[PDB]
């Protein structure tokens, strides 16, 4: 039942010194060793530090580790942040013959200003409707900060059922992307006059319609 | 002041051969007639030596900060006088002492100071309109200097600022040397009528100035002038011209050269030592006529690139285990000390058990100790409560670690502990271990205490009894099989090392490596360090005996303790070289025969003779070889080698 | 030096057994007494140890993924493969071999994670349907027009504009579970409204595991 | 100067002033464990003997 608690994030600016904890539950930390694994996002993990007081050879000499077995919390003091140490930090222990790793912790800073969203829409193609399928497609692109919520809109009556939404991913150009999807059969894209997505982002919303043609 | 220059199109270097270059006077004495031989720095003959241009048309500017070796040397084809000085130093940051020789229209300058040297240095010559004269404006080298001692101007020297694109006129050489914190120039003037690969001729470099300065230096560059005529808009950023100029640079390399001297004192010839086998019998003869015959130059050894250690076949381990299962272990007032000795010891079965609840071991990384050895291991067993062991660490502050076992800082220790409630304890009551809790003091490290007498606390002496100011240190445990995690009797045990003066009697050997045989290798087989081949012996060695002697009375018979193989031992450098040689005057190639080695090239009986092919028709001999078996220059032609005809 | 590399497919029904095998090269199983482990990550997840191994027959496992584990050691193939029981959808996660020394140490070496997703229903083509632009579709002087991917499985799709000609403005989104199962993204591209009905745009959605190559082209919407 | 990493050739000046490490830990140049500062100061006193 021992465990490793972690702080979920962690943010200071570059230049400045942090602290990274772990806290053992049950289990006093000076029991087994704990070691410390830095990770890519989309990468294989890679040990920053090892036996709680020195380093890997390879790694740059801020990052310390440090013991202290009243509270039972695992420390690690990283200075002089950088871009590269932008990760995740996990930190590991034994117990008794059952490897125990840690929560995680997201290393952050805290660029792209405030982006206009963009926003097209398509109506089902022709070859869809062919298929007894239909599905419209809502875009939103070049946007910042990524919270758009997305509603659709049968004519004056919104739409929820059949609605699929992406989360926002960031572009080429640093601002974000996003996309809706509505599934739909082909007989219900008749029956109202025209349907519309409406995008809401920092109070502004971009509202534009397609109709059957 | 400096700028900055922009992108634009160079060419990469080129290398070009040297031809007898580099050859200065080694020492300020004079020398009529004689062939002596000095070890300095002197540029070897026929190396590859770099190639930087100069010239405009295209735009070719290049100015590397190259790395100052032992002695540089430093060649120019100069003919419109484009280079004007060269720089010095380490870092270029204003924080060494650098150096700066440059030289100007009126006055040469040695000014060794601290200057703040920009990333490309350069001297600007701009064209007048009125005056048809190039004159020098844009003196961009440094910004300003700091402190310093040494600042010495030369000779006048007259120059000429005007550049052109036609053939070199003449060749200036300078070799830069620093012995011992003294700076050494040597150049000399040579006219030429030649663009590129240098001449054969002959020519010495005697010094001009001797700069007592007295530091090192691990960097220079060298420094050029551009020309801002009325055809390039007069910006150093994309248009500009330099005329046409080539300068060589090479490094000096430690060799024994023979030197040739006239009647007049002045260097003619030199012989390297290191170049050719030919070139080799003419400086170990002191000569430069070699006649035909046998000559011994030098010996040729075998140099092995690995060295195998094994003393055991694998690691072992004595008998033990009594210290970790046992009936029952002492307290910690009087705990069990343990002494290994003459004992080889394994540590891996110590951490595969996969039963400890905890372990830790500071001083040394766990994962690579078992390779390094110490003199003595020390072990100290006791038990303790499941609270505690967090409290056994260097730095820590309680109740049991500063009253009964301290911790000191330089703790090489390693503490392992495991669950053992099952035995350790019973029902009703198991109260049959002791502890301290009262002292008056701190105590020193590794130090045991057995002390009962009654701990006092006021001013009043109770005499051993049980009543006021006065209670007995020593007290039981609250050991119960019922209990949770937190109070469990846990079997601390510490392995401590010994650092001092001794051989490592407790040691895990170097254990199996990798066997290599037949191949010159160096081997420790607990008795010698001997450097040869392992071949497989047809001899069968007693069931006591280690090493094997000869006739000779050499160790030449080792039985390898790993399946007890026998195996010869043989030296892989026998004699020395040989090289033959036509004469003077016939020819010019040699042969190069080595005396007991084994393997165009023919495999002689005497030997091996390379550079020399071998003819199955036999006639008269000139030269010996050995074995019946000569070498002689004949037919185009060639060294031969043949059987004496009798 | 050494490497790990994983193999075995990155797909499973739920409800059955996988199939991971990590291969050794640049060095020995049995030698050094190597031990042996693996650990599965999930997306957004801490690391999860799953068990560790021995060249011998020694073993371990994690209590909550205890009775489940399977992991064998073959030393005549140089690797080590582990299979696991009764996969759940809660299983998805990023699989490392883990090569490591120290039993209370740490994993020097990472092996790549190999992505695995748990399968659902089968393998299925995709439907691709272009997006037509209209007067409604631009907003100012530029326009937009895509292709829809949609009811395809599994993961993933590479999509291309004119065969890679066209890589401004292209816009590759990350795929979303649908309402039963499937999924569906699309890739858009934003061109100029004076080149629609002058230049021709294709889409090249490809599907490797289903063996399927659509090429679709996108033109402006024809009233009917 | 008190200690010193190994031997030092005759005539030659040492200025170095990086922290000694005694172990295989490094300490990034503070006051901590296993390592020490090696140059101190001396104990000169008008009232010595
Ligand atoms: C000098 O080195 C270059 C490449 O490093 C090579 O191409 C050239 O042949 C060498 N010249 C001589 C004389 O060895
Ligand atoms: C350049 O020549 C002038 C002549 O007046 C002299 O004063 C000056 O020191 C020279 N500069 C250098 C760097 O030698
Ligand atoms: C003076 O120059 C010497 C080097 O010759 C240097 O060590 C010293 O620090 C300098 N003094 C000042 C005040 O810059
Ligand atoms: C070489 O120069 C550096 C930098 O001034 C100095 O620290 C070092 O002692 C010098 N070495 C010798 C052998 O003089
Ligand atoms: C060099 O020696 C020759 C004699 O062989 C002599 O005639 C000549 O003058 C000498 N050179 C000089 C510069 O004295
Ligand atoms: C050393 O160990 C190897 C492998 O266990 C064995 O084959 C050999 O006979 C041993 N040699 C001895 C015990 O002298
Ligand atoms: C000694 O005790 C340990 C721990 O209870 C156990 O694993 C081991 O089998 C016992 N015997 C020996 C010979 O080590
Ligand atoms: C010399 O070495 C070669 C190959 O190593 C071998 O074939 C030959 O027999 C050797 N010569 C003698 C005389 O043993
Ligand atoms: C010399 O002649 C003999 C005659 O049989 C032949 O075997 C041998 O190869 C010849 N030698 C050469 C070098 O051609």
């Amino acid at each position: 039942n021992f465990m490793l608690t972690q702080p979920h994030s962690v943010s200071e600016s570059p230049g400045k010194t942090v602290t990274i904890s772990c806290t053992g539950s049950s289990g006093s930390i000076a029991s087994n060793y704990v070691q410390w694994y830095q990770q890519r996002p989309g990468s294989a993990p890679t040990t920053v530090i090892y036996e709680d007081n020195q380093r890997p050879s390879g790694v740059p000499d801020r990052f310390s580790g440090s013991i202290d077995s009243s509270s039972n919390s695992a420390s690690l003091t990283i200075s002089g942040l950088k871009t590269e140490d932008e990760a995740d930090y996990y930190c590991q222990s034994y117990d008794s013959s059952n490897v125990v790793f840690g929560g995680g912790t997201k290393l952050t800073v805290l660029g792209q200003p405030k982006a206009a969203p963009s926003v097209t829409l398509f109506p089902p193609s022709s070859e869809e409707l062919q298929a007894n399928k239909a599905t419209l497609v809502c875009l939103i692109s070049d946007f910042y900060p990524g919270a758009v919520t997305v509603a659709w809109k049968a004519d004056s009556s919104p739409v929820k059922a059949g609605v699929e939404t992406t989360t926002p991913s960031k572009q080429s150009n640093n601002k974000y992307a996003a996309s809706s999807y509505l599934s739909l059969t082909p007989e219900q894209w008749k029956s109202h006059r025209s349907y519309s997505c409406q995008v809401t982002h920092e109070g502004s919303t971009v509202e534009k319609t397609v109709a059957p043609t | 002041q400096c700028v900055n220059l922009t992108t634009r199109t160079q060419l990469p270097p080129a290398y070009t051969n040297s031809f007898t270059r580099g050859v200065y006077y080694p020492d300020k004495v004079f020398r009529s007639s004689v062939l002596h031989s000095t070890q300095d720095l002197f540029l070897p003959f026929f190396s590859n030596v770099t190639w930087f241009h100069a010239i405009h048309v295209t735009k070719r500017f290049d100015n590397p900060v190259l790395p100052f070796n032992d002695g540089v040397y430093f060649a120019s084809t100069e003919k419109s006088n484009i280079i004007r000085g060269w720089i010095f130093g380490t870092t270029l940051d204003s924080k060494t002492q650098s150096l700066l020789i440059v030289n100007n229209a009126t006055n040469v300058v040695i000014k060794v100071c601290e200057f703040q040297f920009c990333n490309d240095p350069f001297l600007g010559v701009y064209y007048h309109k009125n005056n048809k004269s190039w004159m020098e404006s844009e003196f961009r080298v440094y910004s300003s200097a700091n402190n310093c001692t040494f600042e010495y101007v030369s000779q006048p020297f007259l120059m000429d600022l005007e550049g052109k694109q036609g053939n070199f006129k003449n060749l200036r050489e300078f070799v830069f040397k620093n012995i011992d914190g003294y700076f050494k120039i040597y150049s000399k003037h040579t006219p030429i009528n030649l663009v590129r690969d240098l001449p054969q001729g002959f020519s010495a470099l005697e010094p001009l100035v001797d700069l007592p300065i007295g530091i090192n230096i691990t960097r220079f560059q060298t420094l050029l002038a551009l020309h801002r005529s009325y055809l390039t808009p007069g910006d150093s950023s994309s248009g500009w011209t330099a005329g046409a100029a080539a300068y060589y640079v090479g490094y000096l390399q430690p060799r024994t050269f023979l030197l040739k001297y006239n009647e007049n004192g002045t260097i003619t010839d030199a012989v390297d030592c290191a170049l050719d086998p030919l070139s080799e019998t003419k400086c170990t003869l002191k000569s430069f006529t070699v006649e035909k015959g046998i000559y011994q130059t030098s010996n040729f050894r075998v140099q092995p690139t690995e060295s195998i250690v094994r003393f055991p076949n694998i690691t072992n381990l004595c008998p033990f285990g009594e210290v970790f299962n046992a009936t029952r272990f002492a307290s910690v007032y009087a705990w069990n000390r343990k002494r290994i000795s003459n004992c080889v010891a394994d540590y891996s079965v110590l951490y595969n058990s996969a039963s400890f609840s905890t372990f830790k071991c500071y001083g040394v990384s766990p994962t690579k100790l078992n390779d390094l050895c110490f003199t003595n291991v020390y072990a100290d067993s006791f038990v303790i409560r499941g609270d505690e062991v967090r409290q056994i660490a260097p730095g820590q502050t309680g109740k049991i670690a500063d009253y009964n076992y301290k911790l000191p800082d330089d703790f090489t220790g390693c503490v392992i502990a495991w669950n053992s409630n099952n035995l350790d304890s019973k029902v009703g009551g198991n109260y049959n271990y002791l502890y301290r809790l009262f002292r008056k003091s701190n105590l020193k490290p590794f130090e045991r205490d057995i002390s009962t007498e009654i701990y006092q606390a006021g001013s009043t002496p109770c005499n051993g009894v049980e009543g006021f100011n006065c209670y007995f240190p020593l007290q039981s445990y609250g050991f119960q099989p019922t209990n949770g995690v937190g109070y469990q009797p846990y079997r601390v045990v510490v392995l401590s090392f010994e650092l001092l003066h001794a051989p490592a009697t407790v040691c895990g050997p170097k254990k199996s490596t990798n066997l290599v045989k037949n191949k010159c290798v160096n081997f420790n087989f607990n008795g010698l360090t001997g450097t040869g081949v392992l071949t497989e012996s047809n001899k069968k060695f007693l069931p006591f005996q280690q090493f094997g002697r000869d006739i000779a009375d050499t160790t030449d018979a080792v039985r390898d303790p790993q399946t007890l193989e026998i195996l010869d031992i043989t030296p892989c450098s026998f004699g020395g070289v040989s090289v033959i040689t036509p004469g003077t005057n016939t020819s010019n190639q040699v042969a190069v025969l080595y005396q007991d080695v084994n393997c165009n090239v023919f495999q002689t009986r005497a030997g091996c003779l390379i550079g020399a092919e071998h003819v199955n028709n036999s006639y008269e001999c000139d030269i010996p070889i050995g074995a019946g078996i000569c070498a002689s220059y004949q037919t185009s032609q060639s060294i031969i080698a043949y059987t004496m005809s009798l | 030096q050494v490497q790990l590399q994983e193999s075995g497919p990155g797909l499973v029904k739920p409800s059955e057994t996988l199939s991971l095998t990590c291969t050794v090269s640049g060095g020995s199983v049995s030698s050094g007494g190597y031990f042996w482990s693996w650990i599965r990550q999930p997306p957004g997840k801490g690391l999860e140890w799953i068990g560790c191994i021995y060249y011998s027959g020694s073993t371990n496992y994690n209590p909550s993924l205890k009775s489940r584990v399977t992991i064998s050691v073959d030393t005549s193939k140089d690797q080590f493969s582990l299979k696991l029981s009764s996969v759940t959808a809660a299983d998805t996660a990023v699989y490392y071999c883990a090569r490591q020394l120290w039993l209370r140490g740490r994993f020097d070496y990472w092996g790549q994670g190999t992505l695995v997703t748990v399968s659902s229903a089968s393998t299925k083509g995709p439907s691709v349907f272009p997006l037509a632009p209209s007067s409604k579709s631009t907003s100012g002087g530029t326009a937009a027009l895509g292709c829809l991917v949609k009811d395809y499985f599994p993961e993933p799709v590479t999509v291309s504009w004119n065969s890679g000609a066209l890589t401004s403005g292209v816009h590759t989104f990350p795929a979303v579970l649908q309402s039963s199962g499937l999924y569906s993204l699309s890739s858009v591209v934003t061109v100029p409204s004076s080149s629609l009905g002058t230049q021709t745009y294709i889409c090249n959605v490809n599907h490797k595991p289903s063996n399927t190559k659509v090429d679709k082209k996108v033109e402006p919407k024809s009233c009917d």
